């Protein structure tokens, strides 16, 4: 047994990493805001908003955290992963860089986070369509080759946004 | 994790009673600071005759045992450092001075020496306002701030600077500034009542939240437990509040005035000017004495048990925002005769507090007295 | 227009040599008027002693 | 142009606090010569009572 | 609880750096150079938004090169100039001396037949104490000039400081490496407040920084830093 | 412990009246008095800064 606060049953600690300017700061501002803008604002270090939900009759608290894309701020070891529930892995579907990357985001989870921490690979930026580059099969055979869930979505137009975080907590819990 | 906030905390349910134990007038005028040595053996206050005077916690059953004058000036600030080997003082003379002290067996008398110096330029960094002292292993760093603005950490290990910060005076003077137990941030208060944080892992500026009365941050002091909590006191109401840096939200206050809680309207002139918090059984208590030269014990678990310290019963007795408000009760034979006056009669400046086999508290006030109680 | 554009740009730069020169003079207003507020802030506090 | 009225000012106001910190001074000085008479009459009244 | 270390000449393994990626924007010259010479308008820089540029990377010392000249291999960019690619350089850890530098020129086309540099970095492969570079590391490119690799070097990628992001990049690195005590609260606001520096430094200055990163030598699952030293330098003198 | 406290006490209160530190002794319980209450202590009802001075509780301790 343990102390249980009387508001939220469950704590998950969620996690965006990525390149930058994938919309992992976006995605975190749409989902714990409903907020959106243009001007960017590259993330340094570390960043996170609360936000409290309900699946199957539980209140989760989500604490989301946004760690910075760019290389300067980046680093080979990472502490940010330590104590992740669930880690989304988010990429520009109009970027096949960001895409590539990926592989190389996963191998960082399996060397630094918890040994079986949920995963989710999130394709933001789903409304450029004139502009995507990845192929929707394209992504669904690579997280479903590493069985990943997954889920293309949009933090201009609030599509698939909630979904994708909910989706997570939901996992987490079906984890534990 | 391992922080401790006092070395040697309040006993268990402990409740000063307000029992005079020393009346010392030592100073020829206004004591500034009241500083405990970690030991507690040892207890200094600085007073504006430009005199230090150094007591022995043990002696309070009365003597200053130790008394230091060359600097000149009022000497209005002063703090041990973690132990009774050093003792950093500072003036209005702009000179900062590292006195040691020679601890000895009672046959062969005690003394002071002057050990370091540095003098700071009136016209570049002017007198001191306030120091604290934090040893951090590496480094055994006197923080100190001045008049414009600049916050120092003087390393005692060296003549070197472990950092400096610049304090933006459009916030106005500097009046107090408190560090994290866990030396992680800062937070300056200022006489225009705004309180700044800095994060002294970075020496960053990362807030600054201002009192809405725009009053004079008298005392600041991280709070006990609320890692990012602050507790200001403010003047005027005898305002004592705890703001939270994390957001700027006044979230709990102290309040002892005429006016009604929280009201900028016309404020009593009684500010609080000295305060002990303590986390004690996890009940946090906090002691506050200041303008009206009446010691006030505040229960912040259970308010309606607070009370005077300093004075017996002859005295009359007594937004979202959590605030604990005081209100005179509306209230010859010779049963005995009238005592004196325990307490003080002039503004008291600082509390302090040693634990040495009991728990007293120390007083002091603008007219150079100081009082020990348990 | 390259006439035109380096004139305003002296213009610019004139003016704004003025505001930082205000700049030193407001931050010295501080600095000195901290002084005086340190003062008075005392004087106040003897007044009520006294 | 807002900084040319805010110099102005802010010189007005420290012209007016060193006013002011001036007649504070001056009005302590003056209250001590009356405390020092205060303390004078008490230690006179004391010693005869 | 324990260093793990090997000497520079017991490493006789070639040396490896990764030219990361290259963030900033790009000076883009006023018209008017345009011009004065008209091959301008056929640069990389006025063609396309990324220009596939490429990064030349020789070891100095005492001002002489050690080596000839590794390049990264072509790569196409859009949005990014981005390379992931561990430059095997012409020299091994014996061969470096306590004063080697890499000279890492960042190079675009200027018309057919002549490549120009974007700018230049130098970072010396020995730390203070003689440590080889131990990981990842954002160094200042000098813009227009080609690396410079003399002692001084007049382009250098790195300060010893003076200046805010290149103090609170190491300390945002500390922490993210776990160095710095975590504190969630403070953290929360501390970043901003350089998201709001870094985003100053973006809009009144227009320096680059190139990404670069030294292999981690392991063992055993465990990690040894590289300390310049000498074979006899074991020795101390048996003078007399 | 009665005679203690009052003698003490006695000299605690000659103390805070400045009066002279060489005639003052620990024992001579009505001389200190004496010198308290006759004219010839000139600070009597004087209130200020006392310092029970060194050689003064050297001798009482
Ligand atoms: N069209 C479109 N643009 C987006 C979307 N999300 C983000 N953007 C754009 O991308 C920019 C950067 O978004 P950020 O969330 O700050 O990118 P980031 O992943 O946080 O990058 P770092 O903070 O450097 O790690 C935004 O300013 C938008 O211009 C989206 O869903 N649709």
């Amino acid at each position: 047994m343990s102390s249980m606060n009387p508001e939220y049953d469950y704590l998950f600690k969620l996690l965006l990493i990525g390149d930058s300017g994938v919309g992992k700061s976006c995605l975190l501002l749409r989902f714990a805001d409903d907020t959106y803008t243009e001007s960017y604002i590259s993330t340094i270090g570390v960043d996170f908003k609360i936000r409290t939900i309900e699946l199957d009759g539980k209140t989760i608290k989500l604490q989301i955290w946004d760690t910075a894309g760019l290389e300067r701020f980046r680093t080979i070891t990472s502490s940010y992963y330590r104590g992740a529930h669930g880690i989304i892995v988010v990429y520009d579907v109009t970027d096949q860089e960001s895409f590539n990357n990926v592989k190389q985001w996963l191998q960082e989870i399996d060397r630094y986070a918890s040994e079986n921490v949920n995963k989710l690979l999130v394709g933001n930026k789903c409304d450029l369509t004139t502009k995507k580059v990845v192929d929707y099969t394209t992504a669904k055979e690579f997280a479903d080759s590493l069985g990943i869930p997954f889920l293309e979505t949009s933090a201009k137009n609030a599509t698939n946004v909630e979904q994708s975080f909910m989706t997570m907590a939901a996992e987490i819990k079906k984890r534990m | 994790e391992n922080a401790e906030w006092e070395s040697k905390p309040p006993p268990p349910g402990w409740r000063p009673k307000g029992l005079l134990v020393a009346h010392l007038h030592e100073h020829k005028s206004a004591v500034n600071r009241i500083r405990v040595s970690d030991e507690h053996s040892l207890f200094a206050t600085c007073s504006n005759d430009g005199t230090v005077k150094i007591w022995n916690s043990q002696k309070m059953e009365t003597r200053s045992i130790l008394t230091y004058s060359r600097i000149g000036g009022r000497v209005k600030t002063l703090t041990f450092c973690q132990g009774s080997h050093y003792l950093a003082i500072a003036s209005d003379n702009g000179a900062v001075q590292l006195l040691g002290i020679e601890a000895s067996k009672l046959p062969k008398s005690p003394k002071i020496h002057p050990l370091q110096s540095r003098i700071l330029d009136q016209k570049e960094d002017g007198c001191v306002v306030d120091m604290h002292h934090f040893n951090s292993g590496a480094q055994s760093v006197l923080a100190y701030a001045t008049v414009n603005g600049s916050l120092v950490g003087w390393d005692l290990r060296s003549s070197s600077n472990a950092w400096t910060l610049k304090h933006d005076l459009k916030s106005g003077l500097i009046t107090s500034f408190a560090v994290d137990i866990h030396q992680c941030w800062l937070c300056i208060g200022t006489s225009s009542g705004t309180m700044a944080c800095w994060d002294m892992r970075f020496q960053l500026p990362i807030s600054s939240h201002c009192h809405p009365s725009r009053a004079r941050i008298r005392r600041l002091s991280m709070h006990p437990l609320y890692q990012s909590w602050v507790i200001a006191a403010v003047q005027g109401n005898n305002e004592v509040s705890m703001w939270d840096m994390e957001t700027g939200d006044r979230r709990f206050t102290l309040w002892a005035s005429s006016a009604p809680p929280l009201s900028e309207l016309q404020p009593s002139p009684h500010s609080v000017h000295g305060i002990y918090c303590s986390p004690a059984d996890g009940n946090p208590i906090l002691l506050t004495a200041g303008s009206d030269m009446k010691i006030r014990f505040w229960d912040l678990a259970y308010p309606e048990r607070s009370y005077v310290v300093a004075g017996s019963t002859s005295s009359p007795s007594v937004e979202g925002t959590e605030v604990v408000q005081e209100i005179q009760n509306k209230q010859t034979p010779r049963r005995g005769p009238e005592s004196l006056p325990v307490g003080h009669h002039d503004i008291i400046t600082d509390v302090a507090t040693f634990q040495t086999t009991q728990g007293f508290i120390v007083t002091a006030s603008r007219d150079g007295i100081v009082k020990v109680w348990k | 227009v390259e006439k035109n554009r380096k004139i305003v740009a002296e213009n610019l730069e004139k003016v704004q040599a003025e505001a930082e020169r205000l700049d030193q003079e407001e931050a010295q207003y501080q600095r000195e008027y901290s002084e005086f507020k340190r003062q008075q802030l005392e004087l106040d506090d003897e007044l009520k002693s006294v | 142009q807002k900084l040319y009225s805010r110099a102005q000012r802010h010189q007005e106001k420290k012209e007016k606090i060193q006013r002011h910190n001036r007649k504070l001074g001056d009005l302590v000085e003056k209250k001590t010569i009356d405390l020092r008479s205060h303390y004078e009459r008490l230690a006179n009244l004391r010693r005869s009572h | 609880e324990k260093f793990h270390y090997i000497y520079s000449c017991d490493l006789d393994i070639n040396v490896q750096l990764k030219i990361g990626s290259l963030e900033g924007k790009r000076e883009q010259k006023s018209y008017k150079a345009v011009l004065e010479d008209p091959m301008l308008k056929f640069s990389g820089l006025y063609q396309e938004t990324c220009s596939d540029l490429y990064v030349t990377c020789q070891v100095f010392a005492e001002g002489k090169p050690l080596a000839l000249p590794v390049r990264t291999s072509y790569k196409a960019f859009s949005t990014r100039w981005n390379w992931n690619e561990w430059l095997k350089l012409p020299v091994k850890y014996p061969d470096l001396p306590r004063n080697a530098q890499v000279a890492l020129t960042i190079w675009d086309v200027y018309g057919p037949g002549k490549a120009v540099p974007v700018g230049g970095t130098t970072v010396s492969l020995f730390g203070k104490y003689g440590m080889f570079r131990q990981g990842m590391h954002d160094l200042k490119v000098w813009p227009n000039v080609e690396a410079d690799g003399s002692e001084p070097t007049k382009t250098p990628g790195r300060t010893s400081s003076e200046d805010q992001m290149s103090r609170l990049a190491k300390l945002t690195k500390a922490h993210r490496q776990g160095h710095m005590v975590k504190v969630d609260w403070l953290d929360r606001l501390t970043f901003r407040e350089i998201e709001m520096i870094n985003e100053s430094e973006k809009r009144s200055s227009n320096f680059m920084y190139l990404m670069v990163e030294f292999r981690c030598v392991k063992c055993d699952d465990k990690e040894y830093g590289i300390v310049y030293y000498e074979k006899d330098g074991d020795e101390s003198s048996p003078i007399l | 412990r009665a005679v203690k406290k009052l003698n003490a006490n006695i000299l605690y209160l000659c103390f805070s009246q400045h009066v002279n530190l060489d005639q003052l002794q620990p024992l001579h319980t009505l001389r200190n008095l004496m010198y308290l209450v006759s004219p010839s202590s000139e600070h009597l009802g004087r209130s200020g800064p006392f310092e029970v001075r060194a050689d003064l509780e050297e001798s009482m301790e």
